[PDB]
RNA sequence: AGAACCUUACCUGGUCUUGACAUCCACGGAAGUUUUCAGAGAUGAGAAUGUGCCUUCGGGAACCGUGAGACAGGUGCUGCAUGGCUGUCGUCAGCUCGUGUUGUGAAAUGUUGGGUUAAGUCCCGCAACGAGCGCAACCCUUAUCCUUUGUUGCCAGCGGUCCGGCCGGGAACUCAAAGGAGACUGCCAGUGAUAAACUGGAGGAAGGUGGGGAUGACGUCAAGUCAUCAUGCCCUUACGACCAGGGCUACACACGUGCUACAAUGGCGCAUACAAAGAGAAGCGACCUCGCGAGAGCAAGCGGACCUCAUAAAGUGCGUCGUAGUCCGGAUUGGAGUCUGCAACUCGACUCCAUGAAGUCGGAAUCGCUAGUAAUCGUGGAUCAGAAUGCCACGGUGAAUACGU
């Protein structure tokens, strides 16, 4: 996972209504997650989700290249019905570490 | 001309008119602008003024003016000569 | 079997696609078709160039709208619906059709 | 053009929109050779009875910016002038000058 | 055993196979006379064999589309020399020669806006 | 023009006789680029040529050509006040040519019915050495003759 | 009307479209009319957010844009109050689900149509013209530009006899169809009449 | 890139005046839906249904109604106030600048000169040295090849046959796109100033910019357009808005651009062959049936390499006419009708039967075209209900001539 975006969201280190783990801590699961994809490089993953229990990785609208290997890794635990939460996730391939600070600028695409 | 199949044209209003006109009895010229309207039989005898863009102009209605329009017994452009 | 019929303006864009959907299909099933060119639809236009009058001054445009036929042979369980979630690049209209 | 003739075209297109139903109805009607003579008289006197403007040969293809009934192109919507500034600035997906 | 050569000329576009034998055409099962009733066609068909003496060497099947008459037997006939080339090789020299082997590029130039065609401007007057 | 000499095109020799000469007069005929008829009515003319004179064909027709031939021709280039024709030496491709045309415009002039046969009789006639043509060709060396002080 | 324009002419090549969408014959032109919708509101809205190129970009019932703005901070507000705003309107002009991504420019000096509309500002400033065509040729000059050349006209000073004035600095090939050629426009509603300014900026050739 | 109505900006009448088109409040009513008489219509008067998103209830946002004004509106004037867009010389090879130098200076030089080129193209020289915009190249298309992928496209070799690629199939060939290769005076000889080049030839599908297009330098014409659009005085119970009818189609005449002719290289009749490129859902409309025909009825296939428009015509073969104002020519007019359309009187197209003008190659003069060009033959498209001989495209056949300046 490299980049998380959360609709009605400022920064970081916001909270949001309805959920548990606070943003941070979304993040932090996030970036534990396993993918793997096959054609690709660069794709956009799409959680969608609605009511009262846990977000799985299970409920995330996958494309037909792209499989999520742990259908039992938790990322958010929903408590209001009322809530929703929609992010759009991008997913490049690479090795080492590139951490976020280095990428501040290294990143060309505007 | 129009399709035998759809019959002859004539303005509603105007037919409504030249029935009353024939109810009555009366010979006062009824002004219209009608002029695509076909004459009809009941028609004849009646003075009928057609408009000519202009003015209305006193059309008697004859025999044999049946099958024919109004407007080709009014005519709208008034060309005397050129010299 | 799963005809498939991509059409856009932009021609790499197509094949692209094109690619993609093969690449889609060939994982999960087996004996993709193939990547058919069809006619190309050239949509010419004239146009006055003018505001007013000048009849000979003229533009030519034309929407080179590019046809790809894919289709797939074997539709298994897992394939046909891998394309549900696997949605394609904009600016290129897709168009499957089994059978 | 003018405001009041885009108005009026506006106009022209809700009347057709609205009465289209019943005047093909009646179209049809007037068409049927089984059927009485009396019947498509009515058909005939009821069409008439009916809004010019409720016909759609009634209304003319403006520029949908500019409402110049000139020069009109149906693909876009959009008189020449407009089209072609559309195609320079990249407005219209996939059009580029074309030579051969 | 059958060679083969690709005919091309206007819109035309033949399809010409060799194979050793008597020498009869088949122009999309029609012969020679029957399919091409110009004669200057049924010359051009058989120039390049002329030059090259296999007439009663060699069966040739055709297939052609698209162009009129004129523009048709060209193509065959470019077939033809196609053929002979890939089947002889040793031929070529005389090929050229005779000027078979040149594709003729030219096509019919698009009719120019402005103009009523290709070049013919509209009539001109200074008043 | 100007600047450049160019090659001239290839010309096909004709299917009957196999010759360039007899093609070039067919194209000459010719008319709206319909060869074919033209050809044919060109065959015609033969043909009937033929008959009359005997000979060959196209032996026939090459005689006729060369009652029809122009030696010199003359052209305007009129340096002084008043124009004079001065007579120019016509070179072989141009004079073959001339002969053709000359031939072709007595053809389309003459009053017989068919073209082909008005055509063949024009023939016979430069065979023969009278007719419109050989007329035409007379006047064109009489003129130059009448010229000849320029050269 | 001499010149072909420069955008136009190389949309093939090294350009490439702001609307970028199938559709056939039948939704063409109601999705252009959208589009011109979109970008009149965009133009109306941000106006004092320096706004350069709207992409729009319609996949599956559901319309893309992209905003390419020099100062995004203005057009985003406060984190997604402004952008979010934007785009329910967006969808209303559309009639169809909305996205609105934000492109930020980098060097708004070397983008041609800011240069151009900064220049008109200027203008209905009451600056002196020239003054603000200088400092659009040296700043993208000093920028990196391979050249510039911008063009103003007409009404120049409120002057009776309307002219045109241009500066060009460096290499500006228009003919080059390889060329990165950002051509751009606009115009100054002055108190004298309206003043048109273009500009062509050259960030150098593309080698493909 | 299409005037019957509409379009329409004009005329005649009939009407409206915060208005047909917007924003704003005030307050009357949910919007809207259906129907009635008068009227040329615009409009002016009636009967049925509904009360949705929310209220410490002075009410709201959509959508009608009325009055006030703020304003709307103007295809009204100025293109000699303008922007934008366009023509034009001219796709002509030119037009400039910086720094240096020359001249009191306007200016010059570069940019001239020797050659050469399509080219201010290139070389060589030289008080110039450099640079930019243009001349070229990059882009599309067309001409040859290769690789990839083969249906709705193809059928070389295989088997089957209703002798139809139609069905097993085959992936060859055509074709279809996508990606590469190829042409650069690169190779050879001569001429040339130890050059740039030129002349020829070899190969090659292509040869010297291969053919065609797009591309239009600085500028010129106070060139065109305020009626596309935008934009810096005038009208605002009317130079604004709605309506019906008429006009833009008038006709002593003059000019422009086209089509069709005057015939036999042809007309007519019967048979019969070979295209390309396009369009199509309020759309293209097979087959079959009826109609002399335009068409009508029924009604599949098809958002389309599949189905439809859709028979290419000139051509070819056989017959006839035999140089006549004709079996040339079709105008004109009468009758009767078909389709579109509320509606074909003014004023549509097409059909059938009749009618059968002028015209026998055109005065002075005057235009186009150098090749797949002209000439001629059909085909398609846009606008478009309908309405092209125009415009924009497509292929078929297919010349003549260029000595030269």
């Amino acid at each position: 996972v490299t980049e998380v975006e959360i609709d009605g969201v400022l920064h970081e280190y916001s909270t949001k209504e309805g959920v548990q783990e606070d943003i941070l801590e979304i993040l932090l699961n996030l970036k534990g997650l396993a993918v793997r994809v096959q054609g690709k490089d660069e794709v956009i993953l799409t959680l969608n989700k609605s009511g009262i229990g846990p977000v799985t990785a299970a409920d995330i609208t996958h494309d037909g290249d792209v499989e999520i290997v742990k259908p039992q890794h938790v990322i958010c635990h929903l408590t209001d019905e009322n809530a929703s939460i929609s992010m759009r996730i991008k997913v490049q391939r690479g090795r080492g570490y590139v951490p976020a600070s280095t990428r501040i600028h290294s990143e060309e695409d505007e | 001309p129009r399709s035998l199949k759809k019959g002859p044209f004539i303005d509603l209003h105007l037919l409504k008119k030249v029935e009353k006109a024939v109810e009555s009895g009366d010979k006062k010229p009824l002004r219209t602008w009608s002029r695509r309207s076909t004459i009809f039989p009941n028609m004849i005898g009646l003075t009928i003024a057609v408009h000519n863009g202009r003015q209305h102009v006193p059309v008697f209605v004859t025999d044999e003016m049946v099958g024919h329009k109004l407007g080709e017994f009014a005519p709208t452009r008034t060309y005397r000569g050129h010299a | 079997r799963i005809r498939i019929r991509l059409k856009a303006f932009d021609h790499r864009l197509i094949d692209q696609a094109t690619a993609e959907i093969v690449e889609t299909a060939k994982r999960t099933g087996a004996q993709v078709r193939g990547p058919i060119p069809l006619p190309t639809r050239k949509e010419r236009f004239t146009v006055l160039i003018s505001p007013h009058v000048n009849k000979d001054a003229r533009d030519q445009y034309e929407i080179r709208t590019h046809l790809r036929l894919v289709d797939i042979v074997e539709p298994t369980e897992k394939t046909v619906d891998a394309l549900m979630r696997l949605d394609l690049a904009a600016g290129v209209d897709v168009q499957i059709s089994l059978g | 053009a003018k405001q009041s003739m885009k108005a009026r075209e506006v106009k022209r297109v809700a009347l057709a929109d609205k009465y289209f139903a019943k005047r093909a109805e009646l179209k049809a009607i007037i068409s049927d050779v089984n059927a009485s003579d009396e019947d498509r008289w009515n058909a005939v006197l009821k069409l008439q009875t009916l809004p010019r403007d409720s016909s759609p040969s009634r209304q003319r293809n403006r520029c949908r910016q500019t409402g110049r009934p000139h020069g009109f192109l149906r693909k876009f919507g959009l008189s020449r002038i407009k089209v072609r500034e559309a195609a320079m600035r990249g407005e219209i997906p996939g059009l580029k000058k074309a030579s051969w | 055993n059958q060679y083969y050569g690709t005919g091309r000329r206007k819109s035309s576009a033949a399809r010409v196979f060799i194979k050793p034998g008597n020498g009869k055409i088949v122009i999309n099962q029609r012969s020679l006379e029957q399919y091409f009733g110009r004669e200057t066609a049924r010359m051009v068909v058989r120039q390049p064999l002329e030059l090259v003496d296999m007439v009663e060497k060699l069966d040739l099947y055709i297939t052609v589309k698209g162009g009129g008459i004129s523009g048709q037997a060209g193509a065959i006939r470019h077939g033809i020399t196609r053929a002979l080339m890939e089947y002889d090789e040793s031929l070529r020299s005389e090929l050229r020669k005779a000027g078979f082997v040149t594709r003729d590029a030219r096509q019919v130039e698009r009719k120019k806006v402005g103009l009523r065609k290709a070049r013919r401007r509209p009539q001109f007057s200074k008043r | 023009p100007r600047r450049r000499v160019i090659g001239q095109r290839k010309i096909l020799p004709d299917p009957k006789f196999g010759s360039e000469l007899l093609a070039k007069f067919v194209n000459i005929l010719m008319v709206d680029g319909k060869k074919s008829t033209a050809e044919s009515i060109v065959y015609s003319a033969l043909e009937t040529l033929a008959q009359r004179s005997g000979k060959s064909e196209l032996e026939a027709f090459e005689v006729a050509l060369e009652n029809v031939r122009p030696t010199v021709e003359v052209k305007s280039r009129r340096v002084g006040g008043s124009t004079y024709q001065v007579p120019v030496e016509v070179r072989p491709v141009r004079r073959n040519a001339l002969a053709m045309r000359w031939i072709v415009e007595a053809a389309r002039k003459r009053g017989d019915k068919s073209m082909a046969l008005r055509l063949a009789n024009e023939l016979s006639d430069a065979a023969e050495n009278k007719g419109t043509a050989v007329k035409k060709r007379e006047d064109v060396h009489r003129m130059a003759e009448a010229n000849k002080a320029f050269a | 009307g001499q010149k072909v324009h420069p955008n136009g002419i190389r949309l093939g090549i090294v350009k490439p479209w702001n609307s970028t969408w199938f559709a056939n014959t039948k939704e063409f032109a109601d999705n252009l009319d959208s589009d011109f919708k979109v970008r009149q509101y965009l133009t109306k809205e941000l106006a004092k957010a320096s706004v350069s190129r709207i992409v729009i970009e319609r996949p599956a019932k559901s319309i893309r844009v992209t905003i390419h703005t020099a100062r995004p901070g203005i057009v985003i507000g406060k984190k997604g109050e402004d952008v979010e705003k934007l785009r329910k309107v967006v969808a209303d002009i559309a009639g169809v689900p909305a996205q609105i991504n934000i492109a930020e420019v980098r060097k708004p000096e070397l983008d041609a149509k800011l240069v151009a509309d900064s220049i008109t500002s200027q203008l209905e400033r009451r600056v002196m013209f020239r003054r603000a065509m200088k400092r659009a040729v040296q700043n993208a000059m000093r920028l990196g530009a391979k050249g510039i050349k911008v063009e103003v006209s007409g009404r120049l000073g409120g002057a009776e006899i309307a002219r045109t004035e241009w500066y060009r600095e460096g290499r500006v090939p228009l003919h080059t169809l390889r060329a990165d050629i950002d051509y751009n426009t606009s115009e100054a509603h002055t108190t004298y009449g309206v003043i048109g300014v273009k500009v062509w900026i050259f960030k150098g050739e593309i080698l493909g």
